[PDB]
Parts: C-alpha cells; structure tokens; sequence
C-alpha cells in the first residue's frame, strides 16, 4: 500500500524516492524513464519498483475511524 | 505513439480526491447493470 | 474513556450497566479504543 | 489474513429471560493471568498476541457465581484488530451481549504456497 | 565441533579422509577445493553439500601417499589465508595509490 | 491494418557497470 | 605449479572508480572460485546493524503493526558496526540488551489537522500536521554509557528521507526499536550492500579485417565506446572492451557471422559494490577479505 523501503531483487533503497518521483513527473514534462534515470535507478529491478507502485494507502486513509466526516 | 501508460498521476489524484461528479470507471458499472436494473425494474418504470 | 462510536466517531464510556448507544447521535455500534500497552514485534 | 469471530452472548437468554451473563469480572476468584491479557471491562485489548488457550473475553456468570472465560480456537497465532460492540435497533434498550472481533495473522509466503 | 572428519570413510594410513563442516557452503567449499587441487600431492578433490537446508559441507581429499588429508587440508587453508592476505595488501596499496 | 505504433525517441539504457 | 608467489606475481587490482557509496574495481588473474567467494561473503556474511526487536505502545495508523515493524527494521542505519558487539541467546531477554550492543530508536508522532487549512488544498502537506512519518523521525537516544561514546556519531538512518507511514488526524504511532548486529544470510535487512557482483571482461576476437562501411556498422553493434575506426587504415579495432555489454547484436548479421568471435577472458572480473549507506564499498571489500581469511583461519585452528 505504501512505498517499500528496499527493492526486492537487489536492495537499492527506493523508499526515499516516491515523492521525488511524483514531483519530477508532475512539475515538468518528464517521462517515467527520465524520472527513474534521474532518481538513481538504472537497473530494471529498481526501475519497475517505482514505475509500478500503486500507493493504495491514499484510498486507505480516507476512512478514518477517529474523525467526523 | 505509446500503446499504454501507467497513469500514475491520475491514479494518485483519484486516490486523494474521489470525483464528486459522475464516478469514473463507467464500464465497471455496466458490468453490474444486470442485477441493479433487474431490481429497479420491479418498483420503477411503466405501469408502476 | 475507552470506547469510540462508529458513526459519531467521538469518544464515550459505559458504567457496565448502561445501554450501548451513542450519547450524541443515538448510534448503538461501538469500536474499541487502543490503549497504550507494551507490545513487541520482530522487524522481519 | 483477517478473521471475524462473533462473540454473541445471547446463546442462552431468550426474549425476556434474565441476563445471566455480563461482560466483566465479578467478586469471585480469577487468576491474574487473565487480566494480564484482558481489559478491565472483560473484553480483550486491541493488538494483543493470541494463541491457543489464551482468553478472548471473560464475564462473571450470575448463576454459577464464577467468571467465565472464552478461548481462541485456532492453532494459528494471531493479533486482534478491533472489538465492535453490538446493540439493537429497536427503541427499547438492552444490555450488551454481542461483540464482533476481527483477528490478524501474518501470512508470509512460505515454501508450499502457490504463485 | 565445527570441523570433524568422518570415521566412516577415514583410512588407517590417513591418506584418504572425508570432512564434514558446519555453517559452511560453496562460499568456502569451492575456494578450498580450488586451493587443494592446486596441491600436486593430492589426487581427488571436490566438495558436496549433503542437503541445502542443512548448513553442512563435505570435503574429501584423496592424496597420492606420503601425506595425509589432514595436512593437505591444513595446507589448503593456509594457502587460502595467504591468498586473501596478498589480495588485501594489493588492494590497500592500490587504495594508497 | 497498420502495424503496432513504434515507441519512438528511444535511447540506450543499459551501460556496463562503472559506466 | 601454482604457488602463493606465482599468484602474487600475476594478480592485480585496477580501481577504476570510487565513491563513498559505489566502487567499481577489477580483480585480474584470480580464480573464479575466490572471486565468487569474495562476492558471496560480501553480500551475506559482512555484519551490519538494523533494528530487530521493536516495541509498540500505540499504532492507530492504517499500516499494520507488523508491516510497520518490517519497514522500520529494513531501514539502514549510519552506524559503524564495530562500535557495538553481538547479542546473546541463552541470556534472559530482560538482560541480553546492554549499552554496548543495542541501539534504541524511538518514534512518537501524532497527526493533527491544520486549523489554517486553505480552501481547495489537496496536498496533505498543508491539511495535516505530521501526517507523513519519515525515517528522520527515528530519533536515536543514548543509553547509559552511550553518551560519552556515540556523542560525535549522529546516529541517523543512512537515508533520512525514506517514508515510513502516512497518517491522518488523531492516529498515533509510539514505538521503540532495538537495533543489534546481524548478517545478511540471516535476514536480508542486514545485507550492507545494495548489490555486489562481478562480470568477466568481454573479449572481441576480430578474425577477418572489417574495412569501409562494414566497419562503420560493425562499430554500431557494440556500445559506442567499444569499437573504433583506425585513423589511417579504415578498419575496426577493439577500443575499450570493458565498455561492452555482451548483447550479440553482431551475431544477428550474417556478414559478421564468420568475421568475429565474442569470447570472454576467464580470469578478469569487474566488481561493482554499492554500499547500502552503512559503510563504504572499499571497506566492505576489505572486511569481506578479512572474513574469508578469519574463516579459513578458524577452520585451520579448530581442533579436529
Ligand atoms: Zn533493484
Ligand atoms: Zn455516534
């Protein structure tokens, strides 16, 4: 649901990169390959990890059991 | 032209802010349309 | 001070002889409150 | 994995028969190992590691004059997720007798699992 | 303890023996087998992992005589140590340079 | 029937280690 | 005959690049057995520090408690492993944790909604206070004698920007994780390297001369810096072999199906060690060599 700390196949940390990836993608017309290149991910094992993260925790958080709705 | 695309920006946008207008994924509702339409046809539509 | 209403989402309490119902909106569902205990895990 | 276990206590009372069991602890003998796992009101805490033989919820039974515990029925060690108290929708009010518990267990992929 | 040769395959002259090693795998077996095969006194070498799920390693050395598998294993281990030392010294010198 | 469209503007991704 | 001197005469190291995170050196005229032994010892048996035994007081977050414990134990710690010793098993768990082998990382957070919440604000960085928990929030605290030992060391995650949990107002996390020494072969969270691997140097045996435009395309098959055109005599020669990744695009063309052979030198490895942030790759390799040496020595001196 949330970005993993370490890439499964290798161990290169991709968990300090999700917000950076989103910012690079939205602020500029950066393609996903270019963003993953600029983010320190050159092997496809790391590249797919941030290319293919869903971030379902956003949909998960919108049901708060401790807040008036 | 690219054949497909990870609509990651759209996915995060729809996670953060679900639409207030008509729901996205229109084809996900015509899938269930049989059951809903069956139930709605007994208490609505012509002759009551 | 260890209970949470479902619809109201506001804390409440019981006297162990009081009916289960929201003190504000009249909702009888409740959710329990996670008190600060000492629970340990394995970071694996 | 998430598992729901209804703890409805209306198994005996029937339509005006007196409430013979109330969640909690009475003025009888009960070992403190129960309270070590049990909350003050007799329901368990949230996020407690439960195995076989561990109490789930206790209550002081009126007729027997002795607290009655309930045990977890699975050989799979588990963590509690929530304890939802249940009432009734009628304008008449009653005691508390139904609680719905959800459990949590770590289903890490071990050898033998199908991918 | 960690290293114990198996009496089931040891010989009275000692020229052939089989060792069972705990908490080891290819990471030491292959290098030790290479180093022992570098000894022209021995005939047979090679290593076998009995079962992967058990942290075990077997090394068997059949010499040509006048020596022992015990001393052949000692020589192989010492050559392994010296090889690691020369690698380390060359690496440190090239770090300085 | 026109062929599958080609993803144009593709560069060289795999460079050897240290490069 | 192979002798230690006959190996020292031929073995060599060519450190092509270096960094505090990533090294790329060469081991030459060494056996594939020893190079692989170094690689495996490096990736598994080199110790490092990561939180193992968490303690949780409250977790109202969306993230499951065990999931958060796994994420926390994953994060690398900028701690030199040699500063703390190893933990015990037979000792009572109340007493196994000393001030010489354990690091405690508290994390107390409470998300609260921002009263000055702008209209039309979608980004959660404005609507909530402490909604995002970052690894920077893991705040090391000294224990006992740690004050006068780890004072100069600012114990922080090797990446302070890894995201731990996304919260909502009211929800709380309150935990204390104990860190100890471990090895990669036990759990993948102790592996001190993001990667550690080698590759033999590619060999391009050109048998027949490639001249004219044929050498021009023959160069385009390899990476741009591998094949070159000689200045005077229009031909193809191997400029830099290391730059080549073996893709065998030449072999797809019949005009080069008999004019070239893509061999590979069997004693010339090209290591590439990327630290996970805990240490530096040169020291990682140094400790891999030391571990192999101490392992051989312990086997040697262990009574039979
Ligand atoms: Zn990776
Ligand atoms: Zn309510």
């Amino acid at each position: 649901m949330i970005v993993p700390v370490r890439c499964f196949s290798c161990g290169k940390v991709v968990g300090d990169k999700w917000e950076s990836y989103l910012n690079l993608l939205q602020e500029d017309e950066l393609d996903e390959g270019t963003a993953l290149s600029r983010l320190g991910l050159k092997r496809y094992c790391c590249r797919r990890m941030i290319l293919t993260h869903v971030d379902l925790i956003e949909k998960f958080l919108r049901y708060n059991p401790l807040e008036k709705r | 032209a690219r054949t497909a695309d990870f609509r990651t920006l759209e996915r995060e946008s729809r996670f953060i802010n679900p639409p207030k207008d008509k729901s996205a994924f229109p084809l996900l509702q015509e899938a269930v349309q049989p059951h809903i339409g069956s139930f709605n046809a007994l208490t609505e539509g012509p002759d009551g | 001070l260890k209970y949470i209403c479902a619809e109201c989402s506001s804390k409440l309490s019981l006297s162990r002889t009081d009916a289960v119902r929201c003190k504000d909106c009249g909702h009888r569902i409740l959710l329990k409150a996670r008190t600060k205990r000492l629970v340990q895990f394995e970071a694996r | 994995m998430y598992k729901t276990e209804k703890v409805d206590l209306a198994l005996n009372r029937n339509r005006g028969d007196p409430i013979t069991q109330h969640f909690g602890f009475g003025n009888d003998e009960w070992p403190k190992e129960w309270l070590e796992k049990l909350d003050e009101d007799g329901l368990p805490y949230i996020g407690t590691y439960v195995e076989e033989g561990d109490p789930i919820c206790a209550y002081f039974d009126d007729t027997l004059n002795k607290t009655k515990i309930k045990t977890y029925h699975s050989s799979e060690p588990a963590y509690i997720e929530e304890v939802n108290l249940i009432g009734d929708e009628s304008n008449k009010f009653q005691e508390l007798q139904t609680v719905s518990i959800k459990y949590r267990i770590r289903r890490t992929p071990q050898i033998g699992d199908k991918f | 303890e960690k290293i114990k040769l198996l009496t089931q395959a040891t010989s009275e002259d000692g020229t052939s023996a089989s060792f069972q090693i705990v908490e080891e795998d290819h990471t030491l077996g292959n290098a030790l087998r290479y180093v022992i095969m570098k000894n022209p006194d021995v005939e047979f070498c090679g290593y076998s992992i009995p079962h992967p799920s058990e942290n075990l390693l077997n090394i068997r050395i059949q010499t040509y005589g006048e020596t022992t598998a015990v001393d052949a294993l000692q020589k192989g281990l010492k050559d392994l140590m010296d090889l690691c030392d020369v690698v380390e010294s060359k690496f440190t010198e090239k770090i300085k340079s | 029937r026109k062929d599958v469209p080609k993803v144009e503007g593709l560069k060289l991704e795999h460079f050897a280690t240290g490069y | 005959e192979w002798n230690v001197e006959k190996f020292k005469k031929d073995f060599e190291v060519n450190i092509s690049s270096l960094d505090a995170r990533e090294a790329n050196f060469d081991l030459i005229n060494i056996d594939t057995s020893i190079a692989n032994a170094f690689r495996r010892i490096m990736i598994s048996e080199v110790p490092s520090v990561a939180a193992e035994y968490v303690y949780f007081f409250n977790n109202t977050s969306v993230i499951q408690d065990e999931v958060l414990a796994h994420r926390i134990g994953l994060v690398p710690l900028k701690v030199d492993p040699d500063m703390l010793t190893w933990v015990d098993s037979n000792l009572p768990d109340d007493e196994k944790f000393t001030d010489e082998n354990t690091i405690v990382l508290s994390l107390n957070v409470k998300c609260t909604r921002n009263p000055d919440a702008p209209k039309g604000s979608t980004d959660p960085k404005e609507l909530y206070n402490n909604a995002h928990v970052y690894a920077r929030d893991l705040k090391f605290e000294p224990q006992g004698r740690q004050s006068t030992t780890f004072a100069d060391c600012p114990v922080v995650p090797a990446d302070p920007d890894i995201l731990l949990a996304k919260l909502r107002p009211g929800q709380e996390i309150s935990l204390k994780a104990h860190c100890i020494l471990g090895i990669g072969g036990d759990h993948a969270k102790f592996s001190p390297v993001s990667t550690a691997s080698y590759r033999l140097l590619p060999q391009i045996n050109i048998l027949q001369p490639i001249k004219g435009e044929s050498a021009r395309r023959f160069q385009k098959c390899f990476p741009p810096g591998v094949i070159g055109i000689d200045e005077g005599s229009d031909e193809a020669y191997v400029k830099d072999a290391r730059k080549d990744t073996v893709s065998r695009e030449v072999l797809r063309y019949e005009e080069f199906a008999d004019k070239v052979k893509l061999g590979r030198v069997r004693n010339h490895f090209i290591f590439n060690v990327e630290s996970a942030g805990a240490m530096t790759p040169e020291e990682i390799f140094f400790k891999s060599v030391r571990i192999l040496k101490n392992k051989a020595e312990y086997l040697k001196n262990c009574p039979i």
